[PDB]
Formats: structure tokens, C-alpha cells, sequence
């Protein structure tokens, strides 16, 4: 609710940005009616997961929307913090209880390839350095490559 | 904070329920013996969240928690453990889980052993779908027993060289192969009609069972070819001798 | 770090229990002197980009860690701030790329099969239907449900 939209200002609206603190459109995207209720959607359904707050700068005014839902627009700079614990409130263990996940202004196709290629991959890479995980980095390296092959 | 306490224990035995429950030990889990157990694995999983959050010691703490005014935090404990939902699912698996015939598909590596286990499984599907157990469960149970049957007929033929013998004796392995696809088949013609039968009398839930099967036709066809092979080839040197 | 920094105290409120600030475990949490360094390391270090925190109460006591890298438990939770971004400069937040989030903070088994299926297929599947993905969806929910056939 009132607290995920100021854990959206501190953390989701923050992608593009360099270093700081919560900026005023990311106050103006998680004050909406909208942004409050998607922000209570997670902060009690655990099927509702994804909240994207951006800081956008369109042609460079300071104007964005946080919503559930997580698409690429003009300099959408959103972060779906989504959840995978049953709430999203405070009383008990830490934000460490959400679900990890960045997104960038521009096309974020290129960037899920990246990502998936240079963390997701990774992942699977240091569960195994711990230890169907080779047939999840293998597809991963296709899905990557053929992500890169339709975008070029 | 006692408050607190007995709020954070609510919910961890509902998020414990939640992780017993989690474990789906549906037909899509390993044959039809390996989808029994996962089943009674979870009700039995189910069952131990639903005694811990009904034990004295859980429930004095969830009356701290209700005294300290944390109704939604026993709500979602509640909510979230499933005890009763694990005790039902524990229920259906005993007349469901109990029986092996998959089992017995894949060791009667001859026809009529595969047949017959793949008609316990199918029975062992039926009697769940007309107790708690699902259509779905008995239907993934039949069709775990067919494949088990096709898996032994294939490795029977592997090893004994069904597709590797002689006229007589590749004709004979071809035979079996086929004995076991066949009762691969049957085995899953019985699973679907339990399952079929478990939709029909729990069509608020469960809307038909599934076709279950088997996966060796095409094995059985090789080697009824095989065999009219063997026979062509015995004619075809009679021809040359005559 | 200021927006990793109000990371671990604001937004950590915001994905456990009931709902507000920060709980006595987050300050513990915030306190810890690794809190700092991983903060530090987040602002900073490009190669580095791993930060942790955790805010737990078991009987209650409160003992949970800060630290840099992934970690998980049975009822508890620690973070694992992946980026996608290495280096975060001075001007405006950045706790969007090595954002406060993990797994959830429930038993890791269910947690880890759920994400498998529908976290990082789902970014695939999203990112293909707006520009392979397939793929690595199938081979990902088939690493989910080995993963629970296992469990069971």
C-alpha cells in the first residue's frame, strides 16, 4: 500500500537515475489512484507480483506512471520489484522477501538478453559451483541468441 | 511482543503448510507408483502442517495472537497452512495410492504381465476416483502403468534381442514386444475409463480422467514386421531352392 | 549507496507483515557494519554488485545478517541484489539496478519452483511476444517440476 509506494519511489523509480534519493516523479507516478491500488494488490495478493514505478524523461520532463504493470515506454525507467513471498508489508522478515528484477528507459529486449545471458546464466552457474540446471543455461545461451538474431 | 511472536508463528506454519503442501505429487510425477507416493508424500505433508497448527502448543499460540488482536495475522496462518485441504488430499490417496500395478507393468516384461499390471493400475486408479482421490490422479495412475509396461517390453526386447534375433527367434522377441504394447494399451484404456468414471461422479471438480496410454506401437509394429520379414525371406530362399 | 542505504530502511518495510516503517530487526539489519561495505560496494564497485539484508525473528530473537552475496532460509529471508547495471554515479537514486530483493521468505523449495516457472520464463515469453523464449520456458518448467519431483 502507502509503504510499497514509498519502497516504489526509494528503489523502482531509480534505474536510469545515478545515485540518490526518492525524485518527485517518481512521488507523482506512486501517488495515483492506480499506483496506490496495484501497490495494495501487492502488498496483500501473492499473485500479484510486479510493481513498476519510472522516473522518465520524454522529449526530459520529470512525468511517469507506476503501475503492476511493467511495459517499455517513452523512457519508462520502471523496476518490477515483484513478490514472491504471501504479502508485501512490514512487521516481518525483510524486502529480501520480493522478487528481483530491473528494467531499463529504453527497449528492454536487448537488456533481458544481457541479463539473461550475464546473470541468469550466472545463476544456474553458481547454484551448480554450490552443487535440470545445464538444460536451463542451455537454453538460456539459445534464448539469448536468438533474441540477439531477431533483434539484429 | 508476545503479540508479535504468535503472529510470526501463525504465519510461518501457514508458510510451512504452504511448502508441504508445494510438493505436487500429481500424475505428471514419475510413473503411476512414483505419482501414488508423491500424493500421499504431500497429504501426509498436509497432515503434519494441519497437526502443528492444531497442537496445544499452536493453538495456545494463536490464542496469545488473537488476545494480542492479531486476527489477520491467525487469518492468514489459517489461510495459508491448508491443514484440512492436506487431510483430504492424505484421504483420497489411501484408496488411490495403496495398490502397485505399475509396478507390476514394468516387471511383467511378458504380455500378459503387462496387461495385468497395467489393470491393477488402472483398478488401483478407479477405486481413488470413486473414493477423494481425482479422475486426474487415477487417469495419470493408468497411464504411469502403461508406460512402465512399454519401458519393460522395450528393455526386454533390448535385452533378449527382439529386434536383434533371427527369423524365430527376432519373430518371438517382436511377439512379446508386441504382447507388451498391447497390454501397455490396455493398462491405459482402464486408467482412462477410471478416470472417466471419477470426472463423471466428481464433475463439480474434476471433469474426465485422461486418456493415460502407453509409450511400444510402434515397437510392436517392427516387430510384427519383423516377423512377416523372416516369413518372406523363408519363402523367398524356398523360391530359390525350388 | 543513499538509495541502496534507504533501501535496506524504507523499502525493506515493505514486503513482510502488516504494514508501515521499518521494524527493530531492519535497523539491526541497517546497523551492521557489512550493511555498509555491501552498500559501499553497490555505489561503487562495478564488478561487485551483490548486496544482502535480512530482518529475522525466530524464538522472540531477532538474528539475521547483512551481507554481499545470495543467501536464503526456512522461514527467513536474504537478499540477493542482482544488477543488471554495474555502476551506479552520484546524481539521482539508483536502487533500480542492484535493487533490495530476493527470494521469498517462505520454505525455498516451493519459493524456488514457483520462480522457475513463471519468473524468468514469463520475462522471455514477455520480451519474445513484444519483439529461443520458448525454450528456455519449457526447459525452465521442466527444471521447476524436477525440482518439486525431487522435493516429494
Amino acid at each position: 500500500v502507502s509503504v510499497l509506494q514509498k519502497h516504489l519511489r526509494k528503489l523502482v523509480p531509480l534505474l536510469l537515475e545515478d545515485g540518490g534519493e526518492a525524485p518527485a516523479a517518481l512521488e507523482a507516478a506512486l501517488e495515483e489512484k492506480s499506483a496506490l491500488e496495484q501497490m495494495r494488490k501487492f502488498l496483500s495478493d501473492p499473485q500479484v507480483h510486479t510493481v513498476l514505478v519510472e522516473r522518465s524523461t520524454l522529449k526530459e520532463f520529470i512525468s511517469y506512471n507506476i503501475n503492476i504493470d511493467i511495459h517499455y515506454g517513452v523512457k519508462s525507467n520502471s523496476l518490477a520489484f515483484i513478490k514472491r513471498t504471501p504479502v508485501i508489508d512490514a512487521d516481518k522478515p525483510v524486502s529480501s522477501q520480493l522478487r528481483v528484477l530491473t528494467l531499463s528507459e529504453d527497449s528492454p529486449y536487448e537488456t533481458l538478453h544481457s541479463f539473461i545471458s550475464n546473470a541468469v546464466a550466472p545463476f544456474f552457474k553458481s547454484y551448480i559451483r554450490e552443487s535440470m540446471a545445464p538444460s536451463v543455461e542451455k537454453k538460456i545461451a539459445e534464448l539469448e541468441m536468438g533474441l540477439l538474431h531477431l533483434q539484429q | 511482543t508476545f503479540l508479535n511472536q504468535l503472529q510470526s508463528g501463525v504465519n510461518r506454519w501457514i508458510r510451512e503448510i504452504q511448502k508441504v503442501t508445494k510438493l505436487d505429487r500429481d500424475p505428471a510425477s514419475g510413473t503411476a507408483l512414483q505419482e501414488i507416493s508423491f500424493w500421499l508424500n504431500l497429504e501426509r505433508a498436509l497432515y503434519r502442517i494441519q497437526e502443528k497448527r492444531e497442537s496445544p502448543e499452536v493453538l495456545l499460540t494463536l490464542d496469545i495472537l488473537k488476545h494480542g488482536k492479531r486476527f489477520h495475522a491467525t487469518v492468514s496462518f489459517d489461510t495459508d497452512t491448508g491443514l484440512k485441504q492436506a487431510l483430504e488430499t492424505v484421504n483420497d490417496y489411501n484408496p488411490l495410492m495403496k495398490d502397485f500395478p505399475l509396478n507390476d507393468l514394468l516387471s511383467a516384461t511378458e504380455l500378459d504381465k503387462i496387461r495385468q499390471a497395467l489393470v491393477a493400475i488402472f483398478t488401483h486408479l478407479r477405486k481413488i476416483r470413486n473414493t477423494k482421490y481425482p479422475i486426474q490422479r487415477a487417469l495419470r495412475l493408468v497411464e504411469a502403468i502403461s508406460r512402465d509396461l512399454s519401458s519393460q517390453l522395450l528393455k526386454v526386447l533390448g535385452t533378449r534381442k527382439l529386434m536383434h534375433v533371427a527369423y524365430e527367434e527376432f519373430e518371438k522377441v517382436m511377439v512379446a514386444c508386441f504382447e507388451v504394447f498391447q497390454t501397455w494399451d490396455d493398462e491405459y484404456e482402464k486408467l482412462q475409463v477410471l478416470l472417466r468414471d471419477i470426472v463423471k461422479r466428481k464433475r463439480e471438480e474434476n471433469l474426465k480422467m485422461v486418456w493415460r496410454i502407453n509409450p511400444h506401437r510402434k515397437l510392436q509394429a517392427r516387430l510384427d514386421q519383423m516377423r512377416k520379414f523372416r516369413r518372406q525371406h523363408e519363402q523367398l530362399r524356398a523360391v530359390i531352392v525350388r
